[PDB]
RNA sequence: GUAUGAGUAGCGAAAGACAGGUGAGAAUCCUGUCCACCGUAUGACUAAGGUUUCCUGGGGAAGGCUCGUCCGCCCAGGGUU
RNA sequence: AGUGAACCAGUACCGUGAGGGAAAGGUGAAAAGCACCCCGGAAGGGGAGUGAAAUAGAUCCUGAAACCGUGUGCCUACAAC
């Protein structure tokens, strides 16, 4: 299962922060390896998304992070989404009658101080 | 893991200095055999 | 363990017949003509099989 | 009339050794497809003989000639131009040499 | 030798905020007092003078053209005034 | 002065990720958000020692073990009462 | 070579110090030292011009060898040099 350069608390580290990205932001530039590896954590949060309730949100609650805003909303307050209030509230109900399959890959070109296959990873 | 040179400023013109040249009848053949050659200093 | 001889023109020649570069597939889009790789998007025009990628 | 133009690009910051790995992919070749093999290398030096190749194709359109669509690379090399020497701290209070290359570059195209 | 003394004044961004304080500042002699400075002042404007200050500035290593050396000292008196005005410019 | 060894050894303890800016060009510069490290010190003040390295506006040939739009580097002005 | 030093040399540099101590001359008769245009961020280059000559363009008289390339007439994948 993919091993990132990294050890086991920082690999942990790095896939809760790109999936809390990609939520927040729907769209994302990265390399290939992490891409793959990201693929399954994001819709392993989808299908939480889609159970509904209590048990489900306290166990998505344990991989996404939480100090971070997702918001587009203003009615006339400052009213924050919290990115797990996302998850419940807009992802899940988006994609209620589509199975898996909730992601797709496109492949672009190399990072110039690398050579880094480069990689952008979106939604529907 | 202490070097041998150490910086001071009272030590090397007590040492090596104009007046300390100037005070002995051999510090006054090195400051004529350094004027001699051409040097532009010619005491610490 | 040190070279016990300098090696020549020859020998450093034939060594170095395996060390080349080479420039894989290439193709044509099918939207916009110019070469571009396979499996891969335009980066002329952002399009990848028949539809508009790098818009919004 | 003439139906031949060069460029040149002298004491370039590249190796001559690594250079030479990408121009041996574009030898003889017409420029339509010389540009697209330079584009999709990733090689340092990649990007630099794509500005020596432009400038033998403007030359040709402006100076003398015309016809874009008929050119071929003819003439490719790379030779070597002076280097700077530098020196590198080693352990024990000794110290070794480093040599920092350069590069001429040159191209050559013709009608056909 | 009261003439010889002051030799030009100062006109930078931080001497201009000081003449608006009644502050004026001026390249002095080196081998000049704080004294000396306020007798020339009151010699050469007919001003009253409250408190000159006084600073020494270091010379500044320049390079040109493979050849390297060191400016001038600097000696730098700000003269503060109970109440007229001097008109620079 | 130039080769061979050879495009080889090495690149000097350690946690980053993404969004957006600037730009000819960005893993490496700026701004944000979350994450991680020291905390009888990796925080604050000072005597030696160094001697302009300090602040503001520009630059990218060399220095920086990669990169660089950046810098204790380079050019111009200024600062110590 | 001739003074260590034909050139900003008892200098840069090395050492606590006494002391040790280098490298580095040549465009053209005359700067006439490349206005203008094109590719390029620049560097560099191609035209056009100066000039008796620029492959005399400032790394500038002549321009040897090592060493690094590009093109071709002939040979070479059963052979111990
Ligand atoms: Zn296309």
């Amino acid at each position: 299962y993919r091993k990132l350069g990294r050890t086991s608390s920082q690999r942990k580290a790095m896939l809760r922060d790109i999936t809390t990205d990609l939520i927040i932001n729907e769209r994302i530039v990265t390399t290939e390896a992490r891409a793959k590896e990201v693929r399954s954590t994001v819709e392993k949060m989808i299908t939480l998304g889609k159970r509904g309730d209590l048990h489900a949100r306290r166990q998505a609650a344990t991989f996404v992070r939480n100090e971070v805003a997702s918001v587009r909303e203003e009615d006339e307050s400052i009213v924050v989404e919290s990115a797990l209030q996302k998850l419940f509230n807009d992802l899940g109900p988006r994609f209620a009658e589509r199975q898996g399959g909730y992601t797709r890959i496109l492949k672009t070109e190399p990072r110039r101080g690398d050579a880094a296959p480069m990689v952008v990873i979106e939604f529907v | 893991m202490k070097r041998t040179y150490q910086p001071n400023k009272r030590k090397r013109q007590k040492v090596h200095g104009f007046r300390k040249r100037m005070s002995t009848k051999n510090g006054r053949r090195v400051l004529a055999s350094r004027r001699r050659k051409g040097r532009k200093v010619i005491s610490a | 363990a040190v070279p016990a001889r300098r090696t020549s023109k020859a020998k450093k020649a034939k060594r170095r017949t395996h060390y080349k570069l080479t420039i894989k597939g290439l193709n044509a889009c099918s939207n916009c003509g110019e070469m571009k790789k396979s499996h891969h998007v335009c980066p002329a025009c952002g399009h990848y099989d028949g539809k508009d990628v790098m818009s919004k | 009339q003439i139906t031949s133009a060069k460029a040149t690009a002298k004491t370039v910051r590249t190796s001559p050794r690594k250079a030479r790995l990408v121009i041996d992919l574009i030898r003889g070749k017409s420029v339509a497809d010389a540009i697209s093999i330079l584009k999709f290398t990733p090689n340092k030096s990649a990007g630099i003989i794509e500005k020596v190749l432009m400038s033998a194709v403007a030359n040709a359109e402006n100076n003398f000639d015309l016809d874009v669509e008929s050119l071929v690379v003819s003439e490719a090399f790379v030779n070597e131009g002076p280097t700077m020497k530098r020196f590198r701290p080693r352990a024990k209070g000794s110290a070794s040499p480093i040599n920092k290359r350069t590069s001429h570059i040159t191209v050559v195209v013709t009608e056909k | 030798e009261l003439l010889d003394v002051i030799k030009r004044p100062v006109i930078t961004e931080k001497s201009m905020l000081a003449m608006d304080e009644k502050k004026y500042t001026f390249e002095v002699d080196t081998r000049a007092n704080k004294t000396l400075v306020k007798q020339a002042v009151e010699s050469a404007f007919d001003v009253k003078v409250a408190n000159v200050n006084i600073l020494n500035v270091r010379p500044k290593f320049k390079r040109m053209g493979k050849y390297a050396g060191y400016t001038k000292k600097r000696r730098k008196a700000i003269v503060t005034l109970t109440e007229d005005s001097k008109e620079i410019q």
